[PDB]
């Protein structure tokens, strides 16, 4: 038998609680193509005035 | 017997009267970033990069211009000297094209080595950049006057040492073109030295053109044959 309902009882019985968190575990919440094009933020520089290398 | 004691960062050095600030700094081991000054050529205060602040003075004087008198404490690493070098470097590169990949000069470039060490990391610049129409000077010297920083060193070279008198400044402000106005084919003796005189990639060898970058080729010393002087 390959039916999940009866098998899930066996794997839970034989040492420790299972059911959730599978071996494969790549079904839901796996985002393909990452995200829409983002904008990377700038640090303490980039913005002009008082950006001398004498201070840095 | 004709010797003046002066201080470079507080260190004693003896110099001949008439010598410049940069000449006095060469004695101790210091080297102020420069663009116009040359060991063989004359003195002009064009670019104003060799700014060095001497204490008890309101304005910063160039290393080219001032002759050293008695009692000066030349400060090379002060708060104002660093801001002077960072300032002018931003002005020099505001109206200079992004040509480092297409430039014949690579690692040998004076603008590259100095802007990394003395100049600022980032530029405030937003809009501008002037473009200069290139003039065909000769088949021996390739000339792209867009990259020229109007330093006036080649003009002095052709006038004082080469003695040909063809190059000259034409126009005012941004619109200043270095070169011959009459579009004359400049070919004379010592014309293969003007490519080495120019600190930037404005004047370059046309027969050499594009083959290797300065860092890639291994240098070897040799005496040149087929010449009387050697
Ligand atoms: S002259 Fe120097 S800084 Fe200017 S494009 Fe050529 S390599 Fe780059
Ligand atoms: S072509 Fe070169 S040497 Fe002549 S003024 Fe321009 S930067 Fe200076
Ligand atoms: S190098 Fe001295 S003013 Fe240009």
């Amino acid at each position: 038998a390959s039916a999940t309902r009866f098998i899930q009882w066996l794997r839970n019985w034989a040492s420790g609680r299972d059911l959730q968190a599978k071996l494969q575990l790549r079904y839901q919440e796996i985002s393909k193509r990452t995200q829409p094009p983002p904008k990377l933020p700038v640090g303490p520089s980039h913005k002009l005035s008082n950006n001398y290398y004498c201070t840095r | 017997s004709n010797l003046i004691e002066v201080f470079v960062d507080g260190q004693s050095v003896m110099v001949e009267p008439g010598t410049t600030v940069l000449q006095a700094c060469e004695k101790v081991g210091m080297q102020i970033p420069r663009f116009c000054y040359h060991e063989r050529l004359s003195v002009a205060g064009n670019c104003r990069m060799c700014l060095v602040e001497i204490e008890k003075a309101p304005k910063v004087v160039a290393a080219c211009a001032m002759p050293v008198m008695k009692g000066w404490n030349i400060l090379t690493n002060s708060e104002k000297t660093k801001k002077a070098r960072e300032g002018v470097m931003e002005f020099l590169l505001a109206n200079h094209p992004l040509d480092c990949p297409i430039c014949d000069q690579g690692g040998e470039c004076d603008l590259q080595d100095q802007s990394m060490m003395f100049g600022s990391d980032r530029s405030r610049f937003l809009e501008g950049k002037r473009a200069v129409e290139d003039k065909n000077i000769g088949p021996l010297v390739k000339t792209i006057m867009t990259r020229c920083i109007q330093c006036t060193r080649c003009i002095r070279f052709a006038s004082e040492i080469a003695g040909v008198d063809d190059l000259g400044t034409t126009g005012r402000g941004n619109d200043m073109q270095v070169g011959t106005y009459i579009e004359k084919m400049f070919m004379s003796e010592l014309s293969g030295n003007i490519i080495d005189i120019c600190p930037v990639g404005a004047l370059t060898s046309k027969p050499y053109a594009f083959t290797a970058r300065p860092w890639e080729t291994r240098k070897t010393e040799s005496i040149d044959v087929m010449d009387a002087v050697g």
